This record gives C-alpha cells, sequence and structure tokens, in this order.
C-alpha cells in the first residue's frame, strides 16, 4: 500500500510517497537523495514523537487511511549540523483572509 | 444526432453510484432529447430496465457537474454494469464548483477577481452544452 | 527528478517533476526552481496536494474520492488554479 507524505522542516516541505511497509530509515535514505544530508544527520517525527529507524511507516501510523494523496500525513524532520540536533521546528503556512459572505 | 437507437431489445442494467454526489441519470430520446430519471443517493445502486444501444449519461443532480460512467462519458447497454464516478476534475473546475456551491449566483459580481473568472462561474455545467461538445467529436 | 516550488512567503515545496508538470504554466516555466510571488503557502500546499491527487487517480476505475477544499481557501485556490492551468 502506498502512503502519501509531506516531509517538513522549517520552511521546507517535500511531497513524496512510500510503501506502508518501508522503514523510517528508508525514508531517511529518500530525504538524503533530496536534501543531501545522510540519515546519520536526521531525526524523523510523527507529531512530537521521535520515530525509530527500523519501524515501518504503517507501524509509525502512516497508513492508506491517514496518508491520502489529497490529504498527506506530515513527517517532522530535524537536522544536526555540529553535534547536538536542532529542535523540531516547522514554520506554519500563511493564514487565509477572513471569509467574505457565507 | 446523438440519440438512442430504437432496438426494442430489452437490457437489464445496474446503475451503481460510486460517487459522493446525488446522481441524476439521463437517457437520450430517439429524438436526441435528454430525459431525466429518479435520482440515485450517493453510494447507492439501482436495477434498471433499458434496451440495447440506448444512451445514458450521468450528472450531479444539484449542480449538473459531469460524471464518468465506466471511465467514459456515455454508457450504452450491451448483452450490465454502470459504475458512476467522479472524474478527476481540473483543479480550476473543482474550485468553480465549491465557489458556486457557496455563493448565490447574483453575488458573483461582488467577489474580488478578474472579470474572466466571473464569467467562468456563470458558465454552469449544462447537459445541452455537453451534448454539443460531444456531438462534434 | 524533483523540482522546487517557492511561495509568496518563501516556504519551499519539493515535488516530483512529473507531478509539477501537471501545470502547463509550470511546465513552461521549467524546460530547477520556480518562484511564485503572488501564491501564498496555504494555497500552494493545496496545489501540490492536487498534483499528487491528479497523478494518483487519473486513469483509475477504482472510485475516485472528492478533492476537498475549505471555503476559506477556495477563492485564492481558484486564482492560482486558473493561472497555473490545472
Ligand atoms: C420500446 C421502448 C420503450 C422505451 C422507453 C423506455 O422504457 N426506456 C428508455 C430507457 O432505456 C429506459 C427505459 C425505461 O424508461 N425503463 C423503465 C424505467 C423506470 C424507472 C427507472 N428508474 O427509476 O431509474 C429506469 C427505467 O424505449 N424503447
Amino acid at each position: 500500500m502506498d502512503v502519501f507524505l509531506m516531509i517538513r522542516r522549517h520552511k521546507t516541505t517535500i511531497f513524496t510517497d512510500a510503501k506502508e511497509s518501508s522503514t523510517v530509515f528508508e525514508l531517511k535514505r529518500i530525504v538524503e537523495g533530496i536534501l543531501k544530508r545522510p540519515p546519520d544527520e536526521q531525526r524523523l517525527y510523527k507529531d512530537d514523537q521521535l520515530l525509530d529507524d527500523g519501524k515501518t511507516l504503517g507501524e509509525c501510523g502512516f497508513t492508506s487511511q491517514t496518508a491520502r494523496p489529497q490529504a498527506p500525513a506530515t513527517v517532522g524532520l530535524a537536522f544536526r549540523a555540529d553535534d547536538t540536533f536542532e529542535a523540531l521546528c516547522i514554520e506554519p503556512f500563511s493564514s487565509p483572509p477572513e471569509l467574505p459572505d457565507v | 444526432v446523438l440519440r438512442s437507437v430504437n432496438s426494442r431489445e430489452p437490457s437489464q442494467v445496474i446503475f451503481c453510484n460510486r460517487s459522493p454526489r446525488v446522481v441524476l441519470p439521463v437517457w437520450l430520446n430517439f429524438d436526441g432529447e435528454p430525459q431525466p430519471y429518479p435520482t440515485l443517493p450517493p453510494g447507492t445502486g439501482r436495477r434498471i430496465h433499458s434496451y440495447r444501444g440506448h444512451l445514458w449519461l450521468f450528472r450531479d443532480a444539484g449542480t449538473h457537474d459531469g460524471l464518468l460512467v465506466n471511465q467514459t462519458e456515455l454508457f450504452v447497454p450491451s448483452l450490465i454494469f454502470a459504475n458512476i464516478t467522479l472524474p478527476v476534475y481540473t483543479l480550476k473546475e473543482r474550485c468553480l464548483q465549491v465557489v458556486r456551491s457557496l455563493v448565490k449566483p447574483e453575488n458573483y459580481r461582488r467577489l474580488d477577481i478578474v472579470r474572466s473568472l466571473y464569467e467562468d462561474l456563470e458558465d454552469h455545467p449544462n447537459v445541452q452544452k455537453d451534448l454539443e461538445r460531444l456531438t462534434q467529436e | 527528478m524533483y523540482v522546487k516550488l517557492i511561495s509568496s512567503d518563501g516556504h519551499e515545496f519539493i515535488v516530483k517533476r512529473e507531478h509539477a508538470l501537471t501545470s502547463g504554466t509550470i511546465k513552461a516555466m521549467l524546460s530547477n526552481e520556480v518562484n511564485f510571488r503572488e501564491i501564498p503557502s496555504h494555497v500552494l500546499s493545496k496545489v501540490c496536494m492536487y498534483f499528487t491527487y491528479k497523478v494518483r487517480y487519473t486513469n483509475s476505475s477504482t472510485e475516485i474520492p472528492e478533492f476537498p477544499i475549505a471555503p476559506e481557501i477556495a477563492l485564492e485556490l481558484l486564482m492560482a488554479a486558473n493561472f497555473l492551468d490545472c
């Protein structure tokens, strides 16, 4: 089963899909090919919870029911740089104007 | 002329509404005129007596938004299963729809957009127009 | 393989080229990145959701689901949609 995701750090957002049965680590290998940072230097999150590398996306809560193309689930991403790991920070999207007539 | 053939050879059909819209089935006369039938609630099915070579299309009962049947626009009974689906609408048409369904059509003038998006809103989906766009093909 | 779509407020969206190529407008702006000075985040995140929705469900016999659009966002999405030809 394909799982549709929004991988998110700071003001960065990647739209990708993955097999439900693939691992958090495999996902990291994919962030690596995109953002040029080895797994090594990455932490993946669901909501606030830190995800374990050998756990499958299904096991982490990304299933066909919750990760849909038109409503992808979000995976939080944090980087290290020196030796530490930054805190998880995802800048929200801009707010829509208040409604005209409804 | 896009019309039903008058074969007189009965043909039982199942209309399954695999869509979230209230569907309106439409039969095209032998003279080419769209004839509306009772509406199918979302998700529900209905066994139908039709005939071979007859012609059907399906639309949203409320807004006349077009829908697909067995992946195509028109359904013609053979020796039957009529699965009725949302198309993947364009994101624009999809937007017109929501806007249309949220705004009384007199108030399109009052919304803040290009004049050409005003005329898009007013240009409601319509069975007669679609028959012309399909008659040419 | 991927392209970057940047919004009015400088959020960066990374999307498979093929998906982004759903927009004829974007198809033309390409052939690396594209900046959209007048499309905000909240709108462009939905556009990209549409490209992925479009690419999954087109040429499918297995019941397509509705594309959901919040009323707050409808007007802007319509403008972006119209501009991007998608
Ligand atoms: C002979 C002859 C008569 C007719 C007119 C006719 O009976 N038709 C045209 C279409 O094929 C459908 C078919 C019809 O109206 N069947 C009865 C029927 C009644 C209710 C419903 N629904 O409420 O969906 C569908 C079909 O066509 N050839």
